């Protein structure tokens, strides 16, 4: 019995920086209606601005947020956390 | 030697291939990247170990890996718990090759030389001789601990290591319930140095201060939770055998002993620029047998590698693939079959034999055989070698096969300009090598399917240069062999006989035939203004060649009109129809050439004119010479070339 | 009127101006010697006159006679300075003159000679060329720097009356008759002095010749321009006799040794009388045809120079193909002849077609060197792939034939017909011999003929096959009368050899080959082979038109031939003795007798 | 720079006794092109004709082999060695 936890989400402002923390507890992301997509090895669309990091452990700090970047971020080895940067 | 790593590698494989006991073929892996690292420390410039620490690496793992799969494997049935003595097989890799300070020198003969009435540079001295001694009782030093502990008057270290020593008359075993819990009580009182304090809690199975692990390696790092995972497993089983009694418990102890992924979440988190490398995670992956899962991963991010992976992978399958049949994976196997014979590019010379141990299904298939194809050129190295490795029948039939079928596509633009020139160099120095994979295959039994190889670029010749010809001679330069072919096929039963070697037995004359003009050609061209002033050897030369040619016309047109008519294989005749018409006006002219450079003697004209002049005259009885220039285009040629004599005749 | 009056005065004074230019009164003829030289000047210095105060006065044809009467005294009066000449060489013009007087008093009485030149002495020419004709044996018979030496002297002295042309500006039967006789002997001129050549030395006479050769172009390229004037002016052609018989055979006979004279010349001077006298068109390009060299300096430029030589075309039919086509062959010519196989001209050519079908039928014709067209036959076949089935059937017959004809004729294998013995009437065998050893069979004209000489049983065989297979040439009777003939050979022969077996291989022969199948061959027979009804002479003149013999012993010999048979066949046994064959042969194979036609079926 | 001094290699015949002493100046055998591979736990090859010993508490080591054969001629290195020769001739 294991899964992971996440932490760190929340709203921003276009440009601005997140945090977004994960580990086993006790990338990846979906905009609203598309489909699931791998974030972080990184994707063509975060390269330059996303930095993934690993102490079961995963961070990812987001630099330079963009309004493409609003979806719901889950950690995989989670529950979601929602990422939402207005334009 | 040292420079080729591969061919150490190699070696140790082929070893094993003769033999076929079955726990050598990893074993020789500790004898390779052994030397490597010594042969970069015994003697040479110091620079060398930013190298040499690659190989100073890559031994230890191959003996920590040679425990593992002889243990879940070698079961014999001698005279209890199998995920425990994974522990025991950690233990041992952890503490035999581990780093120890050598001996201090300079020791101090009395006790406080310098005199709270020591100074700050005695208890230094101390905890000099106290890291020492903390230090080789980690790795197992027993047998020097001891004799350690007594000779530095350091009796106070002396009284655990006979603890340690009942301790391990009751692991051989496999009361002291209670011996536990005070030592792990003796950790928490003051007044210890540093490295005595990370001693206590290292036997037990406890954590210590963060301050002592600081200096603590994230490589050394390990050893806490395999030591607490002991700890608890026996007091687990310890308590559940319960073998002390509940008043022998003192404290509670946390029996619940995590996984291996749980404690590598934790070892690569203090120290992970170093405990993350990529030749000290390999470890975890035994235990996982996920073998295409940590180098098909560095081919996708491209934007932004190492070798000493490629050969380790590569090599594990072939042993993965024995040691349990089809425990690599079978999509990971030919995708480690295909990426380890494309990276030995470098190393392709040798090689050549240690990828059939692993034949599966990429050698059985069209897959795996068909890369010889592209570097078998020149050199008669590579092609003798290829010998061995019990390699023969149908696979020396499927890859001279696929040497000529291969470089046919490549060809298709070579029949296109059928009125034109082109650039026939790269034919003529890329179809040379295409000649040597079919004369290497020296069997009489497969010469059908390649001795039609030269016939089928007859029409890729078309006007100007021919490439037939130059073809000719590669094939006088490895004759004899249709002597071969024509003994072993009277060996095999063949129904259709009669037509089978009537088309090779007629093939061979028409290219002797071909070749002698193609010389005959060359001499007369040759002769120039030979013999200078002394023409009476030419006047019998030039004799010999007018009449040499004159016959070989004649000779020449009955070869290729032996062929008959009316025949089912057509397709035979209509390719040839175009050679035979195309080698008809050339020999007119050469007579005639007797009229530009022999015209300074009045001989060849009443001669070469009424020779050349009949040529078209009898070629119109064996149906006209055909019509040869229905299948060229060359009619108003002759029609003029013989015209000019009658400006030059009278 | 007023212009035919001063004619009339002006004729009067020409007869004065005669005896003045001859003998004048005021001078003292008793003082020096005779003074020619002076009465010559005297008629010099009037002509001036004459022609300042004539100033045009030009009336019909008034102004031409007048300018041509000036020429019947100008003329004459260069020749005493020859006597001159000749009275320092004395002897010479002493056995002249003597001579000379003869010829008058023979001629027209007159005393002999007196050299007071009476009515313009026009009998200079005559004496002249009775002397030229007198040198082929006196001079002849004289060295020829003797006489080289001495015929320089008289062209020197005839070279003196062509200055007097172009200064009186020059623009009748008189004029055409003025200098024309003379051509009756000039020819015996040049000759005399280019027969010796160098005398047997060319190292130094080279410029013994190169400074004579002026005088003999000098006289050829102008005398040559009056005849074509005279002949347009005068039409004597109608009339034409004697005048033209003259005319036209002095004329061809200039025209060969003009181009002789062309060829043996200084460089360029040739050229240049080519160019300055339009005439010879010929023989000046026979010297121009690159008889120096093939330089591409002279000769593009006195090539493009031609430009309206039309008869330069005719030129390129001597001995190439150059001058930028120069309009195919020069207009495709008129009969090619050999030219034909050369006008293929990197074409297939309709003309090249007919031109071995004309090569076929021009062997008809006085033809020669077949190999060529034999080859050249096959060779237009291929060419071009009614008129095609004849030409397939004429090339492979006659080739095959002259082939195997010549083969067994140089071979000697049949070494000869018995029965012939000497008969005048066959010297077909010496021509055949002949025909064989050269020139392709000498074209093999009669292949006819060729057949009928029969040696070996096995040589003679064939001549039915060529009959069957492409006998669509001659007419029935040509074609059955070579049968015949044959027939009566084998007869001949078979009566002889004990058995009739020669009879026996070739009616197999006729049928193993399949001839009767493609080849209506009619059936011999007594009748067919005893049939004189083909004798004619004019069958007998087209025949045997080689031969120059009295076709009186040719009939006589075929009349013995024909009649040995019609008296050996008794009660007509021949027949028989080929119906049983026959037809005893052709049983078991596919070949029934026809008696309706005396034929073959199957 | 801690040093391991051994001795009693050499050359013995088919069937011959050696006594190799191994004394830690502070057993593994390497054949002639094949790799190190452990002698003495005992291997396979060694069961039964080799005996190990060492001296309670100290860093010696003692190899005594009985009954050598020429599959055991080799190098034998000490660890816990520069190497001692220990052939066996047929």
């Amino acid at each position: 019995q294991v899964q992971l936890v996440e932490s760190g989400g929340g709203s921003v402002q276009a440009g601005g920086s997140l945090r977004l923390s994960c580990a086993v507890s006790g990338w990846f992301r979906q905009a609203p209606g598309q489909e699931r997509e791998f974030v972080a090895g990184y994707a063509d669309s975060v390269k330059g601005r996303f930095t993934i990091s690993r102490d079961n452990t995963v961070y990812l700090q987001m630099n330079n947020l963009k309004p493409e970047d609003t979806a719901l971020y889950y950690c995989a080895t989670g529950q979601g956390t929602q990422v939402t940067v207005s334009s | 030697y040292q420079t080729e790593r591969f061919t150490k590698f190699s070696d140790t494989l082929k070893e094993f291939k003769i033999e076929q006991d079955p726990f050598n073929i990893i074993r020789e892996f500790r004898s390779a990247a052994g030397q490597l690292a010594l042969d970069l420390a015994n003697s040479g410039d110091e620079s060398n170990v930013i190298s040499s620490k690659d190989w100073e690496l890559e031994a230890r793992f191959w003996h920590l890996v040679e425990l593992l799969l002889v243990f879940r494997n070698a079961d014999l049935d001698l005279d209890d718990n199998k995920q425990l003595y994974q522990i025991w097989i950690v233990m041992v890799w952890l503490k035999e090759n581990t780093y120890v300070m050598e001996r201090p020198k300079n020791v101090p003969t009395s006790k406080w030389l310098n005199s709270n009435v020591l100074d700050v540079k005695d208890k230094e001295e101390d905890h000099i001789f106290f890291k020492y001694i903390y230090e080789l009782i980690l790795a197992g030093a027993i047998d020097e601990a001891l004799e350690e502990a007594k000779l530095s008057d350091n009796i106070s270290i002396c009284m655990i290591l006979c603890g340690i020593q009942e301790y391990l008359n009751p692991v051989i075993d496999t009361k002291h319930s209670l011996w536990r819990r005070t030592v792990y009580s003796l950790s928490q009182q003051a007044g210890l140095d540093p490295y005595e304090r990370a001693i206590y809690s290292y036997l037990s199975g406890a954590i210590p201060n963060q301050e002592v692990l600081q200096y603590s390696d994230w490589e050394s790092d390990l050893h806490i939770h395999l030591n607490q995972i002991l700890q608890t497993e026996i007091e687990n089983y310890l308590l559940e055998n319960n073998q002390v009694g509940t008043d022998e418990l003192i404290l509670p102890l946390p029996s619940h002993a995590l996984t291996v992924q749980e404690v590598l979440n934790r070892v690569a988190s203090r120290h992970p620029s170093e405990s993350e490398h990529p030749i000290r995670v390999l470890m975890a992956s035994v235990i996982l047998d996920s073998l295409p899962s940590v180098i098909h991963s560095s081919v996708e991010m491209l934007l932004d590698d190492k070798p000493y992976l490629l050969r380790i992978v590569t090599h594990l399958a072939i042993c993965l693939d024995i040691i349990n049949p089809g425990s690599v994976e079978e999509v990971d196997k030919s995708k480690l079959i295909t990426t380890y014979i494309s990276l030995l590019k470098l190393q392709g010379l040798y090689e050549n034999i240690p990828i059939y141990a692993t034949f599966l299904n990429e050698s059985d298939c069209l897959e795996a055989c068909s890369f010889i194809l592209s570097s078998l050129e020149d050199p008669q190295v590579r092609k003798k070698q290829i010998e061995t490795i019990n390699f023969l029948r149908l696979p020396a039939s499927n890859i001279l096969r696929r040497t000529t079928q291969r470089v046919f596509d490549e060809t298709e633009q070579e029949y296109s300009p059928s009125n034109e020139i082109s650039i026939s160099f790269d034919v003529n120095n890329i179809d040379m090598h295409l000649i040597y994979g079919v004369e290497w295959l020296i069997e009489g039994k497969l010469y059908v399917d390649a001795v039609h190889s030269i016939i089928a670029l007859s029409r890729r010749f078309l006007l100007n240069g021919r490439v037939k010809a130059l073809e000719q001679f590669m094939e006088r330069n490895n004759i004899g062999e249709i002597c071969k072919n024509y003994e072993l096929e009277k060996i095999a039963d063949n129904i259709s006989k009669d037509e089978n070697e009537d088309q090779f037995l007629e093939e061979i004359t028409q290219y002797e035939h071909l070749i002698k003009g193609i010389r005959e050609y060359e001499e007369w061209q040759k002769s120039v203004s030979l013999l200078s002033s002394e023409s009476n050897i030419p006047t019998l030369i030039e004799k010999l060649q007018g009449f040499s040619k004159d016959t070989f016309e004649l000779i020449k047109t009955f070869l290729v009109d032996l062929t008959s008519s009316n025949f089912a294989d057509s397709a035979d005749y209509e390719i040839l129809y175009e050679i035979r018409a195309l080698y008809t006006p050339f020999l007119l002219m050469e007579l005639h050439k007797k009229l530009v450079e022999a015209a300074k003697l009045l001989k060849i004209p009443k001669f070469i004119s009424e020779a050349l002049a009949f040529t078209s005259l009898v070629a119109n009885e064996n149906d006209k010479i055909y019509l040869l220039f229905q299948s060229s285009g060359k009619l108003k040629e002759y029609l003029d070339l013989v015209a000019r004599t009658a400006t030059l005749s009278n | 009127g007023f212009s035919l009056d001063q004619e009339s005065i002006e004729h009067d004074l020409k007869l004065t101006s005669e005896e003045i230019f001859h003998s004048n009164g005021k001078y003292i003829p008793p003082m020096l010697n005779t003074l020619g030289q002076h009465l010559s000047v005297r008629k010099e210095f009037f002509q001036n006159f004459l022609t300042f105060v004539a100033k045009n006065f030009n009336y019909k044809i008034s102004p031409e006679l007048k300018l041509d009467l000036i020429e019947k005294f100008e003329i004459l009066n260069c020749c005493i300075k020859f006597n001159s000449i000749i009275r320092q060489s004395d002897v010479l013009n002493d056995i002249w003159e003597k001579t000379l007087s003869n010829y008058n008093l023979t001629q027209n009485e007159h005393l002999t000679t007196k050299t007071v030149v009476i009515n313009s002495p026009d009998v200079f020419p005559v004496i002249f060329k009775q002397f030229l004709n007198h040198v082929v044996f006196v001079l002849f018979p004289s060295q020829n720097q003797n006489f080289k030496l001495n015929v320089t002297n008289l062209i020197n002295l005839c070279f003196y009356d062509g200055i007097l042309e172009e200064g009186e500006k020059t623009i009748p039967w008189f004029i055409n008759f003025d200098y024309l006789n003379c051509i009756n002997q000039c020819f015996f001129d040049f000759t005399f002095a280019c027969e010796e050549e160098g005398s047997l030395d060319s190292y130094k006479e080279g410029l013994l010749k190169i400074v004579k050769i002026l005088y003999y172009q000098f006289n050829q390229f102008k005398i040559w321009i009056n005849t074509q004037p005279v002949k347009s002016v005068n039409a004597n052609d109608n009339f034409i006799n004697i005048n033209n018989l003259y005319d036209d055979n002095h004329l061809d006979w200039n025209h060969v040794l003009c181009k002789v004279n062309l060829k043996e010349q200084c460089i360029q001077i040739a050229e240049f009388y080519k160019d300055l006298s339009g005439l010879v068109q010929t023989l000046q390009t026979l010297d121009q045809n690159d008889s120096t060299t093939v330089s591409l300096y002279e000769t593009f430029f006195n090539e493009f120079p031609k430009e309206f030589s039309f008869t330069l075309f005719e030129y390129l039919i001597k001995h190439q193909q150059h001058d930028v086509l120069i309009q195919f062959f020069q207009e495709s010519a008129p009969k090619y002849g050999h030219v034909a196989w050369i006008q293929q001209i990197l074409d297939g050519s309709y003309a090249d077609a007919m031109n071995t079908l004309k090569n076929i039928t021009v062997d008809d014709s006085k033809k020669g060197e077949s190999l060529s067209e034999c080859e050249l036959h096959l060779n237009v076949a291929k060419l071009s792939s009614i008129n095609t089935l004849r030409k397939i059937q004429y090339n492979l017959d006659t080739i095959d034939a002259e082939k195997n004809i010549s083969n067994k004729l140089k071979k000697g294998e049949v070494q000869i017909c018995k029965r012939f013995k000497n008969g005048s009437i066959r010297e077909v065998f010496n021509i055949l011999v002949e025909e064989l050893k050269s020139t392709t069979v000498v074209n093999l004209s009669d292949l006819v003929e060729l057949y009928s000489m029969l040696d070996d049983e096995e040589s003679l065989f064939i001549p039915l096959r060529l009959l069957s297979v492409d006998g669509n040439l001659l007419n029935f009777e040509v074609k059955k009368f070579l049968n015949a003939l044959v027939w009566r050979r084998i007869v001949l022969l078979n009566a002889s050899n004990e058995g009739d077996k020669l009879l026996q291989h070739i009616v197999k022969r006729v049928f193993d080959e399949e001839l009767p199948k493609n080849n209506d061959f009619p059936l011999p027979s007594v009748d067919l082979l005893c049939d004189k009804s083909l004798l004619t002479p004019e069958y007998i003149s087209e025949t045997y038109g080689r031969f120059p013999i009295d076709q009186n012993a040719i009939r006589e010999e075929i009349y013995e031939e024909i009649s040995q048979v019609e008296t050996l066949n008794s009660d007509n046994s021949l027949e028989i003795k080929l119906h049983s064959t026959i037809g005893s042969v052709a049983k078991e194979k596919n070949y029934t007798i026809n008696y309706e036609t005396n034929t073959v079926e199957y | 720079q801690l040093q391991l001094v051994e001795t009693g290699g050499g050359l013995v015949q088919a069937g011959g006794s050696l006594r190799l002493s191994c004394v830690a100046s502070g057993w593994f055998r390497q054949a002639p092109g094949k790799e190190r591979e452990f002698v003495a736990d005992y291997a396979d090859s060694v069961k039964g004709r080799f005996t190990i010993s060492r001296n309670n508490d100290k860093n010696t080591v003692y190899l005594q082999m009985n009954n050598l054969i020429p599959e055991d001629t080799a190098v034998y290195y000490c660890a816990a060695g520069q190497g001692t020769q220990v052939t066996v001739s047929s």
